[PDB]
């Protein structure tokens, strides 16, 4: 017996000007079967401004945004009721990480949301909590997939021409199908169908795709 | 083990066990230090001639860190262990921290000691008070005081044990600031034989200076007490 | 090994009236000479002597502890610590640390001032109790010292002559012996007297 | 007791934790008496036979009693003696010290040839009295 | 092991030496670190080892010493009371959690009479020690990869009644034997001594 | 990981590579491997991401702590020694950090360096990380005590750009600061691929 | 590894470089050794590794030029095709009984025309090379230990137009690269240099 | 073991121990530790003892067999080649031999040494063995090329008893030989706890 396992599926997020998006596939997988295909428990809201967002380990996930559930309520009854910034979040996460090191989590996080300016900002950690302010990032098993596209297409490097403009909501989210339904047609794992989420200023909204069920 | 509460408040908001270990420091042996430009002096009371003391002299004045030293008041019992604690912090700082500890660090440590004794069940107060004099390691002559509450001060000069408040209105209005290394010595003693009697073997005094400290012998002490006693008949024949 | 990491080989005879106790004088690091004018041999009255060999580490800690111990026996009760009370008491030394044990082999030699009787005792390192009349030895060329102790003992003996069957016995084992040598300090011992003997030996 | 670092020390306990050293000291009932009476008559340079015969004559003082007796008195005396346990062979780079100290209690065959010289200078100094 | 620790004593000196390479398993760091202790104003230790345990070792050991000097009115200790205090420290850590010391070291001193009724040792003292715990008392003892080459070539030369000169062209001949046949690169040796004024570190020998 | 850092006359310059690779994928490309432990202090970082990042804001606490009780700053020699302690504590523990502390004291300069393994080391000149051995050999050839503050500027960005050329652990972007005796400022931040055009176009 | 070889190519001359030291594991057994085997009269190759394999590869490798040169009436072979000859013997032996050699070296050479007909390379010619197999020709190539000290110097320092004199002060810093970090003592190395008029030991740079 | 030789103005001297050690225990203390090959060679034995006393046999037919053919004296440059291609063929075959050849050819002395791994080695000076460490130091502080023919072998046999001292593995009876141009000569054959008492009195 092993008390470690990789249950597949990734996420990724690409964050703009005043908003981020958010995605991640619902499929949960196990030893060489297909557990589900509608699982929700991949991208965790803390605050209405921050999720995190991880993968992996489908045990150690839960139990990772429970522990992360209740520090940001002892932030919050212990300030009056102020509601903790992503800064302060992912500060959180990076120290929790470090506190079980020897027993870790098999989890790989993304802590996901808004500036204090209202700028949008994805973290990156690995099992032991090296984090990184960076406007993307994604991670799961599809991860070596989407993060050179996303290198290729958002800094837009290694192309003589001019820039284009900044990103909108739409032209983002378009973009970010674009990768899902690349992940779905070469990783094993990966890709049942993603869920979209929208964090902008007023409120989040919430949106669902199709990818292709083998 | 035993840990009920000793040091408890009085109904008009004093401290029993500690006003309590002060008249403890009031009985103790007098001990006046002063703080001078280039050197700190601090003299004790010694308690006698007893002539049956070992022909072995011993310091009153303890040695905590190479350039800090200490002088008490109170029960010599008490004062041993206070130091024992204070010497073993030394040797805690340079390990921790590569450096030569500052005389402001040594008494919060000793300070924090003295109030941590007044809030323990089953402890009372240590009944001492101490004056600590040394420099730190850019010059910069120091000299401290903590009572048996804990609270530490630093003083431009400093008298505790039997008539404490006797001496220290007296050389407030009788200090020169700035002094010299032979104006020190000449201070403390003057200051010092107001309270105790005229004898010349109950006085020991110690000389701080960066990386050497001197104790006066018996002749070298004979030398500044009759300048002294000379001087105190013309401070009476000043009065009358 | 560990216990033959140090090298140095202790033995002892019984005779009529008195025993011997003789060790070498190396000690070493696995083929390495350090010294060579080291003795194993401890004496803590005029009754009682004993010798440590193994993990010279161990044959300087648990020498402390004994020291440690014999001298407060002898505070607590008035009087010189004997023969059987000795070894049995450093027995159960080495049987509390029975899982971390240490890699001592205490080879002991005593004998009555009153009666006479001479009491050999050699521990395994667990402190295994075994006291045979004949002779004991421990170290590194043990078993090199069975076979030179038992062809030439005889129950008999007198001083003099015990002497020179347990010198030319811990030599002709040496001399094989790749860990111990380097000569050997012997001490005869009686009811009236303890010689102590410095012995010629091979300097290879 | 004897150190290498001062020599033969002596020290008094209070039960209150403070301890002093001394060169001569008194405990137990009349201490104050025999305090003075060792403040009169005590100098540096003094042997030990000297020392010895101070010991008792103010033993005798305090309880009272002309012709010390030997049931009534424990002595003890801390010197330093040859030694004789000195073993070189067993210990070739271990020095030995030539004289070791030895904590010792006088029997009655030693202590009455000393409880005989207290009374005698007692009685020395009672023919000058008057 | 890869650096070496010489020391010899004589009538009336004790002379160490102890090359100041420190190195990130093929290159040098250093080639000028002191390893020669300063204990107290008579005594010293020439530790060998990797960095991390010997700093940690030496200043248990040096803030001892000072805090015993402390609590007893600056009165110095013999060199065997020193040398008996630091091998409790090697085999209690042999048995411990947190491990064994991986120290080498050779301890040094000078005995004086510290009052009129001392009447101790007089003479040089010098001590082999070792990571596990074993002390001996040696004329002369030598450690890392070097130590056989130069302690079989203190069996040839060395001599109780040396001088301060002697052993100091005896200490250059140790010295120089290290960089002919060690492939270690140790260019630079530290030699002190300790003599009835005191430690002094010798600025000839290199 | 290359980073270097030398002691010289004007004043201590600490340069490092930003590159972080778990084996043979790059994680990320902007790593800030100089943490400034405060205004007059700064550390480095090779080996562990997350030991290094955790341990110098360790650091960065104890001395805040330190200002704050005895009213003064701390020193290099007690900055190192929190750090020396730390990591000797837990030096069976697995732990994979080495780190440079350097900074102006009211005595001067100094560059110290720590282990994992809890060694502490006073010299004038280092280069850790796993590239590092392809930057002593350009910084040894041409080091002396004397440089001016330009030069030593150029030599320590120029040393960092031979071992990201070279190394497949290193690179990004080359990143220079300076400490002089009113604190640190950041010389400059420029990409290796840029620097690669300027030493040879 | 332990000793280095350094060799770098110019516009007339290459400069080779291999220190002299043989060990055995910690054991100065020599100090000048020479492991740059003339092979031709215009090639030649500095082989680093143990002593063992050396030698009888580079015996296999010269003997079989040589017996290539007796059967062809004595016309000298291209230095490509000596260095393709000779990872040829490296290949061949990771897939054998006997095992691979443990031999990193680099080839050296200078073409001339063998007659008015050959038009092919006028240059110098340097080859690096490793145990396995692997064959590059490259513009300077370095094994051992301080390969990596020395390569980075040469990404600051070389030039493809130093004259003889230029790159014998290069090569001096070369040198003095690896006394200066690694531990591994390398005292004296050997520097020969391929120029038109065949091999020369240069005796100033050691 | 401990055996060394060396070469000078005047020949080789060749100096070896007599024991043989397995493990703790010594199997023997008369070993002839070397070899003669023929009347103007010489061979040494360290390690195993039989993979030495076998092939240092092969090596003395191969010796005869030339001089049967070719009608004239092997070299010492073809008897250790032949020595050297033998060790190099069962190089992972676990041998355990290390071996110098010494003799007098027509070009003078040659002093060799072979592995157990196929090496060969041309030096003046060598000391083989597991207490070689210790002959190294005091003859490395005394060897000069233009020693006299007796303080050379004075020199030998007092650096082999200065390792025989130390080595557990090294002792018994001190062997010097001498290779002139005639051949070579037994100079002398002592015991080692002899050789105390004249080195030490
Ligand atoms: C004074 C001094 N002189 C030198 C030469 C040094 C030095 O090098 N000290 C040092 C100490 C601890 C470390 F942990 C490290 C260190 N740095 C690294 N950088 C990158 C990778 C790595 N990265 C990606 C993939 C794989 C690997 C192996 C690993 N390490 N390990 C370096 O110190
Ligand atoms: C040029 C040169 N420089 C040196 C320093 C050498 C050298 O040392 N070459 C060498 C080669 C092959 C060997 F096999 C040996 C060798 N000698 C030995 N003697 C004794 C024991 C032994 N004996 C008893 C018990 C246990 C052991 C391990 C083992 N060995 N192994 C030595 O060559
Ligand atoms: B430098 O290259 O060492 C750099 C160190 C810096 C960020 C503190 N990063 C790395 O290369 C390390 C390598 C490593 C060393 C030891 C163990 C494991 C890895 N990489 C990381 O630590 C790492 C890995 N994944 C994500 C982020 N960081
Ligand atoms: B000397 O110690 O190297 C000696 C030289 C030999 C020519 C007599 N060798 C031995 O003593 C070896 C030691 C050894 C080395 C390597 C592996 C195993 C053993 N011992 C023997 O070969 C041996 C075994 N049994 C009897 C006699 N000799």
């Amino acid at each position: 017996w092993s008390p470690y396992q990789d249950n597949g599926g990734t996420t990724a997020a690409i964050a703009g000007k005043d908003f981020v998006i958010l995605a991640g596939d619902t499929r949960l997988n196990g030893d060489f079967c297909l557990h589900s295909r509608h699982d929700q428990s991949k991208i965790f809201q803390l605050t209405p401004y921050t999720y995190m967002a991880s993968n992996g380990m489908q045990a150690d996930r839960l139990q990772l945004q429970q522990m992360l559930k209740y520090r940001v309520k002892w932030y919050k009854y212990n300030n009056g009721g102020k509601v903790p910034s992503t800064k302060a979040i992912a500060q959180l996460m990076s120290t929790m990480l470090y506190h079980r090191r020897f027993f870790p989590y098999y989890t790989f996080n993304m802590v996901v949301g808004l500036d204090e300016e209202g700028h949008g900002v994805c973290y990156s950690y690995d099992a032991v909590g090296s984090t990184e302010p960076f406007l993307y990032g994604t991670r799961g098993s599809a991860a070596s997939f989407v993060e050179p596209l996303l290198d290729c297409l958002i800094n837009r490097q290694h192309m003589t021409s001019q820039a284009p403009p900044e990103m909108t909501k739409e032209e983002t989210l378009a973009m970010l199908k674009n990768a899902f339904t690349g992940a779905a047609e070469r990783d094993i794992y990966t890709g049942d169908s993603v869920s979209f989420f929208i964090i902008t200023k007023d409120g989040v909204q919430q949106e669902s795709f199709e990818l292709r069920k083998d | 083990s035993y840990d009920r509460a000793i040091t408890v408040f009085s109904p008009d908001g004093h401290l029993f066990q500690v006003e309590y270990a002060q008249e403890a420091v009031k009985k103790g042996l007098a001990a006046v230090g002063v703080l001078g430009s280039d050197s700190v002096v601090i003299a004790v009371e010694k308690k006698s001639a007893v002539k049956l003391q070992d022909s072995r002299t011993i310091r009153k004045i303890y040695k905590v860190d190479a350039n800090i030293y200490l002088a008490f008041a109170g029960l010599s019992a008490d004062a041993r262990v206070l130091i024992n604690k204070a010497q073993l912090e030394c040797q805690r700082f340079s390990l921790n921290y590569e450096d030569t500890m500052d005389v402001d660090m040594l008494v919060r440590y000793v300070a924090g000691v003295q109030q941590k004794s007044t809030q323990s069940g089953g402890s009372r107060p240590f009944g001492v008070a101490t004056v600590i004099g040394g420099f730190n390691e850019d010059g910069k002559p120091h000299l401290w005081k903590t009572d048996p509450s804990g609270m530490c001060s630093a003083w431009r000069a400093v008298a505790i044990g039997r008539h404490d408040q006797t001496v220290i209105e007296y050389m407030e209005k009788s200090y020169k600031d700035g002094m010299s290394r032979d104006e020190c010595v000449h201070f403390a003693i003057k200051s010092l034989l107001e309270v105790v009697e005229s004898g010349s073997r109950n006085i020991e005094l110690l000389v701080l200076q960066y990386k050497e400290a001197r104790y006066l012998t018996e002749e070298e002490l004979q030398k500044f007490v009759v300048e002294v006693e000379k001087e105190r008949e013309e401070e009476a024949a000043a009065k009358k | 090994s560990i216990m033959a990491y140090s090298g140095g080989s202790v033995m002892a005879m019984a005779g009529k009236e008195c025993f011997v106790i003789i060790s070498d004088n190396r000690l070493g690091e696995q083929l390495k000479t350090i010294s060579t004018e080291v003795p194993k041999l401890h004496v803590v009255n005029d009754s009682i002597v004993y010798g440590l060999t193994g993990l010279r580490t161990d044959q300087q800690t648990f020498a402390n502890k004994v020291q440690f111990r014999t001298e407060m026996y002898k505070l607590r009760e008035e009087r010189d610590i004997t023969g059987k009370a000795f070894a049995a008491m450093i027995t159960s030394m080495l049987y509390e640390a029975r899982f971390g044990p240490w890699f001592v082999e205490p080879v002991i030699g005593s004998i009555d001032k009153s009666t006479g009787e001479v009491y050999l005792c050699a521990t395994d390192l667990i402190g295994a109790p075994c006291e045979p009349e004949d002779y004991v030895c421990a170290g590194t060329a043990a078993e090199s010292l069975h076979g030179m102790c038992e062809a030439l003992w005889r129950p008999g003996m007198s001083p003099e002559e015990l002497f020179e069957i347990a010198a030319q016995a811990m030599l002709s084992a040496c001399d094989r012996d790749s860990l111990s040598g380097y000569g050997a300090v012997a001490m005869i011992v009686t009811k009236d007297k303890v010689t102590t003997r410095l012995i010629k030996g091979r300097k290879d | 007791g004897w150190d290498r670092y001062y020599g033969y020390q002596l020290y008094s306990t209070e039960p209150s934790g403070d301890y002093s050293a001394w060169s001569a000291y008194a405990i137990g009932q009349n201490d104050q008496v025999a305090h003075a009476l060792l403040k009169k008559d005590w100098h540096e340079s003094m042997t030990l036979e000297d020392g010895m015969l101070l010991a008792l004559r103010v033993l005798g003082k305090t309880m009272d009693t002309a012709k010390i007796d030997l049931d009534r008195v424990e002595v003890a005396v801390m010197r330093k003696v040859p030694a004789s346990n000195i073993d070189q062979l067993l210990d070739p780079f271990k020095h030995h010290p030539k004289t070791t100290p030895r904590f010792q209690i006088l029997t009655r065959s030693e202590l009455k040839p000393h409880a005989e010289r207290a009374d005698q200078a007692r009685e020395a100094e009672e023919k000058a009295e008057a | 092991m890869a650096e070496t620790a010489i020391a010899f004593r004589c009538k009336d000196y004790v002379m160490v030496a102890a090359a100041g390479l420190n190195a990130f398993y093929y290159i040098k760091i250093t080639d000028a670190e002191d390893k020669i202790t300063q204990l107290d104003t008579h005594q010293l230790v020439a530790c060998t080892g990797e960095n991390g345990p010997r700093v940690n070792f030496t200043e248990y050991i040096k803030c001892n010493l000072a805090l015993n000097r402390m609590r007893q009115h600056g009165r110095h200790s013999s060199c065997e009371s020193t040398a008996n205090f630091m091998r409790n420290c090697l085999a209690s850590a042999i048995r411990s959690r947190e491990g064994a010391y991986q120290v080498n070291c050779l301890f040094a001193g000078y005995d004086t009479p510290v009052s009129e009724d001392d009447d101790g040792v007089v003479g040089p003292q010098l001590f082999y020690m070792d990571y596990l715990g074993t002390l001996q008392a040696v004329p002369y003892g030598c450690h890392g990869y070097g130590a056989c080459f130069v302690t079989a070539l203190l069996d040839r030369l060395w001599r109780p009644d040396l001088s301060q000169q002697e052993g100091l062209e005896l200490m250059q001949k140790c010295c120089d034997e290290v960089k002919r046949r060690v492939i270690i690169s140790n260019s630079y040796f530290f030699v002190k001594a300790v003599t009835k004024n005191g430690v002094e570190v010798i600025t000839a020998v290199h | 990981t290359t980073t270097l850092a030398f002691r010289f006359n004007g004043g201590i310059i600490v340069a490092v590579d930003s590159r972080a690779s778990t084996g043979q994928y790059i994680a990320s490309q902007t790593v800030m491997k100089v943490l400034e432990i405060n205004d007059y202090l700064l550390g480095t970082l090779a080996g562990g991401a997350a030991d290094c990042q955790y341990w110098e804001r360790v650091l960065g606490m104890e001395c805040r702590l330190w200002e704050l009780r005895n009213g003064s700053r701390i020193t290099v020699a007690a900055a190192s020694k929190i750090l020396a302690n730390i990591t000797y504590a837990y030096r069976n523990h697995g732990l994979s950090m080495g780190t440079m502390v350097a900074g102006w004291d009211q005595f001067g300069p100094s560059l110290y360096y720590v282990d994992d393994k809890g060694s502490r080391v006073k010299q004038d000149l280092f280069s850790v990380g796993s590239g590092s051995i392809y930057a002593y050999g350009v910084l040894d050839t041409g080091y002396r005590k004397d440089l001016s503050v330009e030069d030593a500027c150029d030599l320590a960005r120029r040393s960092i750009f031979h071992a990201t050329y070279r190394d497949g652990a290193s690179g990004g972007i080359v990143t220079v600061y300076h400490v002089h005796e009113k604190g640190w400022t950041k010389i400059s931040r420029d990409d290796q691929t840029k620097l690669y055009h300027r030493y040879f176009p």
